[PDB]
């Protein structure tokens, strides 16, 4: 019945899908989530051949909402063109800085991701799946073990589900405290009991995951997608938004908002609407100095006008917004990001895990006024450096941030070389 | 010579029976001893990795590997503080200071009695809800040091 | 963002309690609220049982706000021995004379009177709650619905409050103009959309109420001490003030002083010392004449020195401090007083009826050196007979405050009798 | 050319949602009626008859509830009701001042409205506002009255 303590975050949506209950902060359980025709997609997924499903599911041109924004149809088929058995595995890890929008529909909706979970796994012929929950989100932990069990008990997990001949189970695992084991591959390797190293790709996890089979990887919200697409079908679900960009996405804000929360959004969105007509403006009315998309990129002020899609102009990510105005001090803020890759480097690949630690321990340096000239030149030099070699994207990135707030502030950083 | 008590070696049991293969059950056990004792005790591994089917050495490089499992300190309460950049920005400067106050305590220190330890962690996934911290599984925005005082009194 | 143009009433407390916010002349809002430990009280409140709550509440000696001074466990434990469902009703109808001391907890810290009807609500098992505010409070009404709004965010408000398993909803009704829509059962008939006419009582609201089921009434003023004795603890909050009246008391202070405002005070507080050791005194440093207790009652210059508590001897009243001096016309003021009951009576009762209006319209003569002797005894004889039939409090005392004046400034009426 | 009294959507749209807010439709008359008011700048009498069937009580029961509360006009419409309290705190501490500066400034005295519809001096009793006497509202904006300049300067604000 109890669970521990979490805060209310604040959740508004404009189109009442993904956030349609988890704009309310509380579980719902099945009868509530029934009560809303929770469950009918399955229903009408598993009168569907697998095919059709995964068909749906590209025409929908649904693509991942676990940062890359891949095309989910384009990666179930991938999967399903190798011999089975197959996996499928829910990506709950969420550890990137700014990014809560996850766990809302963990803590709030879990039974959204649940049947998401059971018709992307019938898709797939997996009969075996996997939510990988952050060990950080206790009670986001013990809400889907419950709602896994109330599943359970309506007939919609186990042998032979709904006399449709498919069998499921759905196992949750716990994290913690990697952020890399939001990687895929190291996902996978934490399931397999081990440390979370990261695994030279390709091959992809549909190609060889879990046990060396065809695996599915996606995030939450990705999956939460799924009973929509079928419930609707694909063509009123590529009338939402753009029609390119289609569908919602979830847009979690922090910072220096006055509403700072999750925003369930159209992605032709503008990054200035997020935070000033939907997020209430700046606190105090400030003027915003940058918005950090989590820990991967720096946006100015004079970006602020690009669409929250997956366009090469466009904001893309997770769609994470961290507001920073104009009394915020860059190099400080790009100290905590330091720190950040820092701490989660797995320590694989050489520059990556040498790169991380200097790139931290020499900018607290320049922070602390305490850097040599030599400090000032290894700082830059160790920034471009730590993608060489690298076998996953925390080292491919860990630079990125700190390296445009160098391009976008020069001013602010060459008073710190004072 | 250290065997785990029944009413744990139970609960150890329930997570390696749940999954497929036993050896996916490592980090739900390593919790659940964590919970049990108030960190992961050194000796406590040996008999893990029997009941795994693991080499102790791969159990230990686990342990080693996942920053919420502590072998160094044990403590009832773990009030986690973020550290990272949202918290930052909105003052987890104050927190820590508000806990200074309080437990007389700074982060990595357990007070005397063995009851607060404050682990600096990064974000905790509720950054709009910005500086958090977590007791144990209990997580809370704080808003100031009389609302903090309140929310600890709760954890005797 | 936006609210109506509020006048900025003075405030000020010894205390520290329900004005520890509402002393500022601004909305507060859930932020500042929480920073100093709201809704915490809640969260404690709810996990309590009902019970609990209700005997803390007894303990704590909190009477009504509203003017009566009941004790408000005891209302509560009347409604619970009542089979459900049960609701419960915050009035915050105030609309007596000289009574403004509930308009600045809603205004300017309406969160404390949230987290009061939550608790509340929970203590009686009602999922679902009444504000009525009056209509000529406009301001309130919406800093209510904003705050509301917040407190849902928040996850105070809603299904399943906090894992609890308590569910409430708080609905914001608006009066439309009528005083008689601030009696507890003349309010319920508006809720359920009908004219402001009060019933026949017993059955009391917490036996037969809204909809005919058991209905907790309780003033704004009440409801904000809630937060305070679950915080607190019965125990420590009946340390505050005389231990028979004990906890904080607000005192709406107008007319003739040196320093208009809402007070709050202990409730040993003589009379005298609010007006002249915290209302500053009489303007002009003239003589104190009289104190009108709103509309209700009448004290001489040689009544100040009574405590401000629910005793025989005591202020009592919803404890509205009107200050008359020296040169007001005692008469002229009377003349007010009639005017109000008048325009205010609702006309279900045939004495109240034509009483009200007759002593208005009478003394109007009276005063305007119009009157015959007829007019006089006329006056004399309807100001003593308003209240027979009477189904509510207001044919019971629209003549007693008159009452009191030609008792107690007999000379200045003469003057009149000769003009 | 004359057709049966009908809300414009947008007035429509609003009592609805008064309407769908209490779990009893009956329950919404009286913000309806403020919401018609707000609208209209009174009740037109037309109007309670589809108000009445939007909440599912006779026309009578309407009538008599429009009858009953004292904020609510049927008479004249007005742009800005300047309620003007008359009892006992305001009375000591200068109506009559009041009044007269409403007089001069808009010619008109309490009941009456200017010849333009702009404003209707409204006489109320306590506003609870007591120790700013003597205290008006415009609207739902409410004020203490400190001198005829003064009132003339905020009355500017309404156009
Ligand atoms: N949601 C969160 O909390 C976090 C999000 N991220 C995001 O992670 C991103 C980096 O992620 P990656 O997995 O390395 O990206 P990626 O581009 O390599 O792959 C994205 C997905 O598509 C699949 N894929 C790509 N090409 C494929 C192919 N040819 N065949 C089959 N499958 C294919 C991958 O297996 C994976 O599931 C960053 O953009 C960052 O924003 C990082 C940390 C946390
Ligand atoms: N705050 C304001 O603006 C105004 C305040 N008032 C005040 O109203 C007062 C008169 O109010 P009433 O409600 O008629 O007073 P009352 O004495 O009849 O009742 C007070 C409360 O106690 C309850 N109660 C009384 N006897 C009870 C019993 N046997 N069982 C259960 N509950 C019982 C009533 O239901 C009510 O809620 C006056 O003293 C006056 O000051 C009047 C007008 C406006
Ligand atoms: C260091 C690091 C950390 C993470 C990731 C990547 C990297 C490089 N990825 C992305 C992950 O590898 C993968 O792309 C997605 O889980 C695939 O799901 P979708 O296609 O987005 O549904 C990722 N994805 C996710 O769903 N949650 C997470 O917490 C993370 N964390
Ligand atoms: C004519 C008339 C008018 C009013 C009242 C009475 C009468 C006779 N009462 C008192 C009301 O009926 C009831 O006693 C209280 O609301 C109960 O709450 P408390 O016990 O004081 O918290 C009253 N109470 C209140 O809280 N606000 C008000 O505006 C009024 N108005
Ligand atoms: S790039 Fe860094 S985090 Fe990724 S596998 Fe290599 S060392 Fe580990
Ligand atoms: S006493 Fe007067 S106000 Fe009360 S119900 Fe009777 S007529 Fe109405
Ligand atoms: S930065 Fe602290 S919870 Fe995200
Ligand atoms: S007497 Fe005028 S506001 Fe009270
Ligand atoms: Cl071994
Ligand atoms: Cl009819
Ligand atoms: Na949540
Ligand atoms: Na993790
Ligand atoms: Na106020
Ligand atoms: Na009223
Ligand atoms: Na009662
Ligand atoms: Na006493």
């Amino acid at each position: 019945r109890s669970y521990p303590a979490i805060p209310r975050i604040y959740a508004e949506t404009t189109l009442n899908m993904l956030l349609k209950r988890a704009k309310k902060p509380r579980v719902h359980s099945i009868d509530e989530y029934l009560k809303d025709g929770g469950y009918q997609a399955l229903e009408k997924a598993l009168n569907m051949s697998p095919e059709e499903i995964i068909d749906w599911v590209d025409k929908s041109t649904l693509r991942g909402g676990g940062g890359a924004g891949f095309p989910t149809g384009k990666k179930w088929k991938f999967a399903v063109q190798n011999p089975g058995p197959r996996y499928f595995i829910c990506n709950a890890d969420e550890s990137e800085p700014g990014t809560f929008k996850d766990r809302i529909i963990i803590e709030r909706d879990p039974h959204l991701l649940i049947e998401g979970i059971i018709i992307s796994s019938y898709a797939i012929g997996a009969n075996e799946a996997y939510i990988y929950i952050r060990g950080e989100y206790p009670a986001g932990y013990y809400i889907l073990r419950d709602a896994i069990e109330e599943a359970k008990k309506k007939g919609f997990l186990g042998k032979n589900i709904l006399g449709s001949g498919f069998d499921l189970e759905i196992y949750v695992a716990r994290g913690a405290g990697a952020y890399i084991c939001g990687e895929e591959t190291a996902l996978i390797e934490s399931l397999e009991g081990k440390r979370g190293h990261p695994r030279l790709k390709p091959p992809y996890p549909v190609q060889k995951g879990l046990w060396g089979k065809p695996t599915v990887v996606n995030n939450v919200e990705t999956i939460a997608n799924v009973p929509f697409i079928i419930s609707m079908g694909w063509e009123e679900y590529r009338y939402i938004g753009p029609s390119d960009y289609a569908g919602p996405k979830l847009f979690p804000v922090s910072g220096k908002v006055k509403k700072p929360g999750v925003y369930e959004l159209p992605m032709n969105t503008t990054l200035r609407e997020v935070i000033f007509k939907y997020a209430g403006g700046t606190l105090g009315n400030k003027k915003v100095k940058a918005v950090f998309s989590g820990a991967l990129d720096c946006f100015s002020s004079e970006e602020l006008d690009i669409p929250m899609d997956y366009s090469p102009l466009g904001f893309g990510g997770t769609g994470t917004v961290i507001v920073l105005t104009e009394e915020d001090d860059i190099v400080e803020a790009a100290l905590k990001i330091a720190e950040f890759y820092e701490h989660e480097t797995c320590g694989q690949c050489t520059p990556c895990r040498v790169g991380c630690y200097e790139q931290a321990n020499l900018l607290e340096k320049i922070y602390k006024g305490e850097a040599t000239e030599q400090d000032w030149e290894g700082f830059d030099f160790v920034n471009r450096n730590i993608q060489p070699t690298s076998i996953c994207g925390l080292g491919a990135v860990a630079g990125r941030l700190i390296r445009q707030t160098l391009e976008k502030f020069p001013e602010e950083w060459e008073k710190y070389r004072k | 010579e250290f065997e785990f008590p029944e009413e744990l070696k139970t609960k150890l049991q329930e997570h390696i029976n749940y999954f497929p293969k036993k050896r996916q059950a490592i980090l739900l056990c390593l919790h659940e001893i964590q919970n049990y004792y108030g960190y992961i005790p050194p000796e406590s591994l040996k008999p893990l990795a029997d009941m795994l089917e693991l080499p102790l050495n791969h159990v230990e490089g686990v342990v080693a590997f996942y920053d919420m499992f502590d072998r160094e300190d044990k403590a009832k309460y773990r009030i986690r503080v973020c550290v990272s950049i949202v918290c930052h920005l909105m003052g987890t400067n104050k927190l820590l200071k508000a806990l200074e106050n309080i437990l007389g305590i700074k982060p990595g220190e357990v007070t005397p009695d063995g009851k607060f330890k404050i682990v600096p962690v990064q974000c905790l996934g509720a950054c709009s809800e910005a500086p958090v911290f977590m007791v144990n599984d209990d997580e809370y925005k704080f808003e100031s040091e009389v609302q903090l005082n309140e929310i600890l009194s709760r954890y005797t």
